[PDB]
RNA sequence: GAUGUGUGCU
DNA sequence: TCTGAATCTCTTCCAGCACACATCAGGACGC
DNA sequence: GCGTCCTTCGGAAGAGATTCAGA
């Protein structure tokens, strides 16, 4: 489940709340993007590595 | 000569009191000249002498120097068999801990310093010091200190303060303890601190205390300083070939010790460092603690071939013991054993036994009739003769055989009749002949076999074989009411054929003046035994007062029916062999024998029935061919109709419609019901498949294929063993108790795949596998149930009370399973009894009905007798002989003084027994029924539905929303008749009043995954389950539409435990719904495995499912799988969820919400309303903020605790709920067990009773006492001015109830008799011989039977 | 056309033990285990037939 | 006397 | 921060009798 | 031929000791 609105390149992808199904990754292969953006809220539950 | 046994810690004082020397050194026989060595485990100065009546050195010889002390070596002449009773001792240079006081657990030194285990096995093994006498500093009396802070006390404290180490330091800390200070001290902490936790603690530790001050034992003998050791003569080391010796344990522990008490005594002597002496303080501590309880430490030293050795306590306790290999059962002289055979030229009275085995069981009576008559001179001189099988012995030999009764006894002796006394017939050969007609009750088949025989001797014993033990006196099962020599595997199928008829004889409609013109028409071959004749017969009847009237009439029977009537006593009427006799026939015709006539007619008519059945059954020639077994023309027909059903259901859950458990649970119904289809197609077509003429046209008769007659009569077969012969063999299950998915399709008389045989070889491997590996689990309930109703014996005539048990006839979801006449016979009722005919008695108050009676209650149709029941009694030590009944194998009312106890523990446990060691001769089949999911109401009359909570469904009928329902159909009397279990969101096609018509049906469902439902209608939001945190949600992306599957709490997320799946309904407008009758929202909560198919806030109507939930029904329901039920009853295990009960009645409503999970207060309307419960959110409450609610109605749904329901409904709901439930579970597999056994078990559960209030009572507050006690002193004390103590009846397990008896020798001798025995010794027990176990140990006249009457002779006399 | 592999034999299943019984596909394994044990412990005759 | 293995009946 | 409920950890138990065979008993090191 | 000596691996349940949480 998206915990945010899930966009890249300016234009949304999937809704907030909108659960990822399968056709989303597969359109987001065909858009071929990798950098998004995301708020830092969202970084509390990640750990750092070294 | 004593009536006591005492038992207590061991001084120093009293050891060496025991003590007769000091060994010092571990020098066993010197491998040389076997004598004792000097000063060794083995010593005549020490112990005594070796040989009888001998001086060690060899300075006196004979009896004429009795007494005195020799010089040279220092011993006594005196007898050589006080090896065993004269004891040593060590002085150990440093105390040592004795380690049951220290690891029991509770651990005594633990508890009773406060401080806890660890720290002091960390003392006691050297790896902490320990304070001892603080003082002036900040060191408190119990502080745990290591080296380091060790060595920091003394650099800077280093003043008369001491801190000690090891066991002098845990000596000095009991040494220095003083009892009433620290009892008066915890006793203020106790009526100071609310806390229950710490409270329980210190009461403990008080009731350790009080028992300390109460008896002479102190607190500082617990820790060892002399070391006793065990006589030589209990531990030899027996000379073996050559000139090594045993390996006996015991030497070589007391070698050890002896030698780490030397090398530190000497150690000691020499000043060695600290730390030397220290690491050897810390090796004789684990040495003494091998010695004494090895394996009780981290690791069990061993002394060859790297095996546990035994200490002490290993040769004490467990199955190894002396008490269950040595005390309660020993090798026994006078005895033999052969393999048996049949020998059916015997009676009842009679055995046979081999011409050898006699003369070596009866030869001191042949020695002393051989003295009497003068034959022989001497003991030697018969001794020779005998030994040379003179021919005057063999003549002498038949004088003492002649009335001598033998124990004839088989070595799995599961219940009473297996051991029963026969007189002996001297016959040629080295085999035992066994009469067949209690070869049923001995279980003893003939298949090499081997029983053992026993020879009374004194002249008790004798008699006690002729009038108890004797096999014609023991014809009546204790279990219940049926006999017990049944004719069977060759008497049923002897009579069978020979009471039957088919019409064609060589004479048929002749006619005959008697039996005895039938017997000559059979014998000479003129009419066949299955003819149609009408005979003259003079049948008697008694309707006198024991005169037999006569009468003559003209009946239409058979020639072989006319023959059997030659042999039936006169007295019985003739419509008892007037039918085709099987198994059940036969032996309801000696039931009713019995009940008529008595015991010499019944004994003599079952020789004659065997007689007659084994003579036209060697005459019958009833063999068996592969032209016998006929196939059915139709089987393969019903196996392809059912192998498109489950090709039905292959697509039904490859869809997703329903589940692989799903699937596993319809593909094993449809396999069944295919099964049960092709039984019943076999069994018609071979037992109806017959033509004949009557001289005329053909006509259709009773088989006459072998294989009906041996599975119709009885004799030895049933459905399952034919019905795999011919037709279907079924589906067969795995050890686990697991069914196979596919039932092979062949039967044995066409043969089988090699495949086939393969699926088979499971069933096959689960029935023995399952008896070798699961008969000890019930051998083990039968030993712990004897163990426990051990000390039940009857002691009184009448308890004369008006307690006792409602009894009803039950009917559980079927037809009468057992009707009133099975069930309240031979039980005395407890009140005058009210017929149908109401305001006037039918049967009087203590009138013991009987079978005229059952028959007179059965006429007025009465549904409801109070009758006395074992529980109630009022007796003390005992019970009284009318709250028992009958004796269960005699015609008569139970005599007083006989062990009862013994007799219902082995009754409830030897059908479990038996029957799993029965399992594999079906051979491996499931036998699971076929699951019926719809209700075929048969009888004419209306429905009374109790306790039903039914809405309406979208189709209008009734739909039921209760898990507690049950649907009784009562006829046009209003007697109860009929009632079936309806199961939960089931439809009603009927309801209540209405007079259904017999034939129909009223009630549907699914079988598996009974849905949850709801009461009011609208939509419903997807409340708390998101995608993959608690809720695994699949989705089809061209429909789009949600299947989801919940989570357990197993597979479900850690943090998301808080998370609990739930379905809310809302309206419209998506506002708060209610539940008609309160304002509280419709919350349905949601189990695991929770299948919905729906979508967030669709329309729906009221009454209808919402999800699915798998059930799991899977098992072969046998009793090897199907009997830990039993056990956990009689355990009384909590129930994984307890249904919680209103415990006081009153009005009830909600006090806090969500203190944590949900809160409720009762309050009634009169009394005091301190009542408050705790209530998890899992179970919703099936009662409203808003009624009034009694003791004992049920807050929530599950299964009953067998703890709350006695403490809130009493023992008679707890006895009965107890009878019924195990009843059932029998029943289950067709036993046949008297309620009158369970009962007794229930009693002797209730013996434990906490004390409420004190009152006027010498009890404590909290104190747990037996309930005779508290009986006898509140009887006591209301004959005086005072007033009882008020208390509760627990219900304790039978095992947990077994250990805490109080004659501690029976609990010692059962189970954990370190625990039970280090108990009886702190607190300084004394026991009073009373039970069976006790005497039994001690070797005394068991209070039960023949010596009850001694008992009380010598119980009275003092 | 989808197998690759198929039995020697139909012996193969059952033991060298086992296999010494006659029209064991008709007898239940219950009774032919004891079978095979009990012709395990035959004891040989005078005149071996 | 104790361990180990095999076996019979339940 | 005290005190019940839940969980961790330690101990007990596991059918009865019988028969046959074997080994084994300190075995390592010095004399 | 004498003779004296210093491995793990069950599992069902009960109880007694810890930890948790929770108000
Ligand atoms: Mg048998
Ligand atoms: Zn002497
Ligand atoms: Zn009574």
């Amino acid at each position: 489940t998206a915990s945010f609105d899930i966009e890249a390149n300016g234009k949304v992808y999937v809704e907030k709340g909108r659960r990822i199904t399968a056709r989303h990754i597969r359109q987001l292969e065909k858009d071929d993007v990798k950098l998004i953006e995301v708020p830092v809220e969202y970084i509390a539950g990640k750990v750092v590595a070294k | 000569e004593f009536d006591a046994i005492k038992i207590a810690l061991a001084s120093p004082d009293m050891i060496r009191s025991w003590s007769f020397g000091e060994v010092k050194k571990p020098e066993t026989i010197n491998y040389r000249t076997f004598k004792p060595e000097r000063d060794g485990l083995f010593c005549a100065r020490i112990f005594g002498p070796v040989k009888d009546y001998e001086c060690l050195c060899g300075k006196y010889k004979r009896l004429k120097h009795r007494g005195v002390i020799c010089e040279k070596c220092g011993v006594e002449v005196t007898q050589t068999k006080v090896r065993r009773e004269r004891m040593g001792h060590i002085e150990l240079a440093s105390p040592t801990a004795h380690i049951w006081f220290l690891k029991s657990l509770p651990s005594r030194i633990g508890l009773l310093l406060d401080m806890p285990l660890r720290d002091i096995e960390r003392v006691l093994y050297f790896e902490s010091y320990v304070v001892i006498e603080g003082g002036m500093t900040n060191l408190e009396r119990q502080q745990i200190l290591t080296e380091e802070q060790y060595l920091d006390a003394l650099e800077e404290f280093g003043d008369e303060f001491d801190a000690k180490m090891g066991a002098e330091a845990i000596q000095a800390l009991l040494k220095s303890m003083d009892l009433e200070q620290e009892c008066e001290q915890l006793r203020e902490e106790l009526n100071e601190t609310n806390s229950e936790t710490k409270r329980k603690k210190l009461t403990k530790r008080i009731k350790l205390l009080e028992a300390f001050v109460q008896s002479g034992n102190k607190p500082e003998w617990m820790i060892l300083t002399v070391l006793p050791v065990l006589p030589p003569d209990l531990r030899p080391l027996v000379p073996l070939d050559g000139g090594r010796f045993a390996t006996s344990d015991l030497n070589d522990l007391y070698r050890r010790v002896i030698n780490r008490n030397n090398r530190l005594k000497r150690l000691l002597d020499l000043a060695a460092p600290d730390i030397i002496v220290r690491n050897e303080k810390r090796m004789l501590q684990e040495a003494v603690d091998a010695l004494l309880d090895n394996g009780r430490r981290g690791r069990a030293i061993t002394g060859s071939n790297k095996r546990p050795l035994k200490s002490l306590a290993d040769m004490i306790k467990g199955k190894q013991g002396r008490f269950r290999q040595n005390l309660l059962g020993k090798r026994v002289d006078y005895s033999g054993r052969s393999v048996i055979t049949v020998g059916p030229y015997l009676r009842l009275h009679q055995c046979g036994l081999p011409k050898k085995m006699a003369l070596e069981l009866f030869k001191p009576f042949i020695y002393g009739k051989l003295e009497l008559r003068g034959l022989a001179t001497t003991i030697k001189a018969a001794k020779k003769m005998v030994e040379r099988e003179e021919a005057v012995v063999w003549d002498i030999l038949d004088e003492v055989i002649r009335e001598h009764p033998v124990l004839l006894n088989r070595a799995p002796t599961l219940h009473r009749l297996g051991i029963q006394a026969f007189e002996p017939v001297l016959i040629e050969g080295k085999a035992i002949q066994l009469h067949p007609l209690v070869c049923a009750a001995y279980n003893a088949d003939f298949d090499g076999d081997q029983m053992a025989v026993h020879v009374p001797l004194t002249l008790e014993a004798q008699l006690e074989a002729r009038a108890l033990m004797m096999s014609t006196n023991n014809i009546l099962s204790p279990a219940n009411g049926e006999p017990i020599i049944v004719p069977s595997q060759d008497v049923v199928l002897g009579l069978y054929y020979m009471t039957r008829d088919c019409v064609n004889a060589k004479g048929e409609g002749m006619v005959l003046t008697g039996p005895k013109e039938a017997e000559r028409l059979y014998r000479s071959g003129l009419a066949s035994l299955h003819a149609r004749v009408k005979v003259r017969i003079t049948e008697y009847e008694k309707d006198a007062n024991g005169e037999l009237v006569a009468k003559t009439s003209l009946k239409d029977t058979t020639v072989g029916r006319a023959i059997l009537w030659m042999i039936v006593p006169k007295g019985l009427p003739y419509s008892i062999v007037n039918q085709a006799l099987g198994k059940k026939a036969i032996s309801k015709m000696l039931n009713t024998c019995y009940r008529i006539l008595g015991l010499k007619p019944t004994v003599i008519f079952a020789d004659q029935i065997m007689y007659t059945g084994f003579a036209y059954a060697a005459r019958s020639g009833a063999s068996v061919g592969i032209d016998d077994m006929v196939i059915p023309e139709k089987k393969h027909e019903i196996i392809s109709e059912a192998e498109a059903e489950v090709a039905e259901i292959q697509e039904q859950f490859q869809s997703g419609l329903v589940t692989a458990g799903e699937r596993y649970n319809k593909v094993i119904d449809i396999w069944a019901a295919a099964n049960d289809r092709v039984s019943k197609a076999m069994m018609d077509n071979l037992q109806t498949e017959t033509v004949i003429n009557r001289d005329g046209q053909e006509e259709k008769q009773v088989s006459f294929n072998s294989i009906y007659m041996m599975a119709d009569s009885g004799a030895r077969g049933s459905a399952a063993q034919i019905r795999q012969l011919a037709g279907m063999r079924g589906l067969m299950a795995k050890p686990d108790g697991s069914i196979i998915e596919t039932p092979i399709t062949a039967n044995f008389r066409e043969g089988l795949n090699v495949l086939q045989y393969f699926i088979s070889t499971h069933g096959a491997r689960k029935g023995l596998a399952d008896t070798a590996l699961k008969t000890a689990n019930s051998g083990y309930l039968t030993r712990r149930l004897v163990d426990v109703a051990q000390d039940l014996v009857v002691t009184e005539d009448d308890c004369g009370t008006h307690e006792g048990i409602m009894m009803t006839p039950v009917i559980e979801g079927g037809d009468v399973k057992e009707p009133l006449r099975d069930r309240v016979l031979g039980r005395v009722t407890a009140e005058d009894v009210l017929k149908p005919g109401t305001a006037d008695i039918l049967v009087p108050r203590n009138t013991l009905l009987h079978e005229q009676w059952c028959d007179l209650l059965e006429e007025n149709s009465v549904d409801a007798v109070k009758v006395r029941s074992v529980v109630s009694c009022d007796t003390d030590f005992g019970v009284c002989a009318h709250c028992y009944g009958r004796d269960l194998a005699r015609g008569h009312i139970i005599n007083k003084g006989e062990a009862i106890g013994v007799i219902a523990a082995q009754s409830i446990g030897e059908p479990g027994t038996q029957l799993t060691m029965r399992t594999f001769h079906i051979g491996g089949a499931a036998s699971r029924a076929a699951a019926e999911s719809s209700i075929q109401v048969k009888n004419k009359g209306s429905i009374k539905l109790s306790n039903v909570k039914s809405v309406v469904n979208s189709s209008g009928k009734l739909v039921i929303t209760s898990r507690n329902t049950e649907l009784k159909l009562i006829d046009e009397f209003g007697r109860t008749k009929e009632s079936y279990k309806v199961p939960y969101g089931a439809v009603l096609a009927k309801g209540d009043g209405e007079q259904v018509a017999g034939g129909e049906t009223v009630a549907n469902w699914d079988p598996h995954t009974m849905p949850v439902i709801t009461e009011v209608s609208g939509f419903v939001r997807f409340t708390d389950m998101i995608d993959g945190q608690t809720i695994t949600r699949q989705t089809d992306e061209l429909t789009g539409l949600s299947s989801l599957v919940v989570l357990d709490s197993a597979e479900r997320t850690a943090g998301g435990k808080d998370l609990r799946p739930a379905l809310k309904i809302v309206d419209a407008q998506g506002n708060d719904v209610l539940i008609p009758g309160t304002d509280m929202p419709a919350q349905y909560f949601l189990p695991g495995k929770a299948i919905v198919q729906l979508e967030d806030g669709v329309q729906i109507s009221s009454g209808d499912t919402l999800a699915r939930i798998p059930q799991e029904s899977g098992g072969t329901k046998d009793i090897t799988g199907g009997l830990p039920r039993v056990a956990d009853l009689f355990e009384a295990r909590r129930p994984k969820e307890p249904a919680i009960l209103a415990e006081i009645s009153g009005i009830v409503s909600f006090g806090k919400e969500t203190k944590g999970k949900r809160r409720l207060v009762i309050t009634p309307v009169d009394g005091s309303d301190p009542y408050e419960e705790m209530i998890p959110k899992w179970r919703q409450l099936n009662v409203f903020e808003g009624e009034r609610v009694e003791r004992g109605d049920v807050i929530s749904d599950g299964p009953e605790a067998p703890h709350d329901i006695l403490r809130l409904r009493g023992v008679h709901a707890v006895t009965r709920y107890i009878v019924n439930e195990v009843q059932d579970v029998y029943r289950l597999q067709g036993v046949k067990i008297n309620d009158k056994h369970i009962e007794v078990i229930v009693r002797q559960m209730l013996r434990k009773a906490t004390i409420v209030n004190a009152g006027s009572s010498d009890f404590l507050e909290g104190e747990q006492v037996e309930y005779s006690r508290v009986k006898i002193a509140n009887r006591e004390l209301e004959a005086n001015g005072k007033v009882g103590a008020t208390y509760s009846r627990d219900l304790l397990g039978i095992t947990k109830a077994s250990l805490a008896t109080e004659s501690f020798i029976s609990a010692a001798s059962f189970q954990e008799t370190t625990r039970v025995l280090t108990e009886a010794a702190v607190a300084g027990k004394r026991d009073e011989l009373r039970g069976l176990k006790e005497n039994v140990i001690v070797g005394r006249l068991i209070p039960a039977g023949t010596g009850y009457a001694y008992h009380q002779d010598r119980m009275r006399r003092r | 056309d989808q197998v690759d592999y198929m039995d020697v034999s139909t012996q193969q299943v059952v033991s060298v033990g086992a296999s010494l019984i006659p029209f064991l596909e008709h007898d239940d394994a219950n009774r032919a285990l004891m079978g095979a044990n009990m012709q395990r412990q035959a004891v040989p005759t005078l005149r071996a037939d």
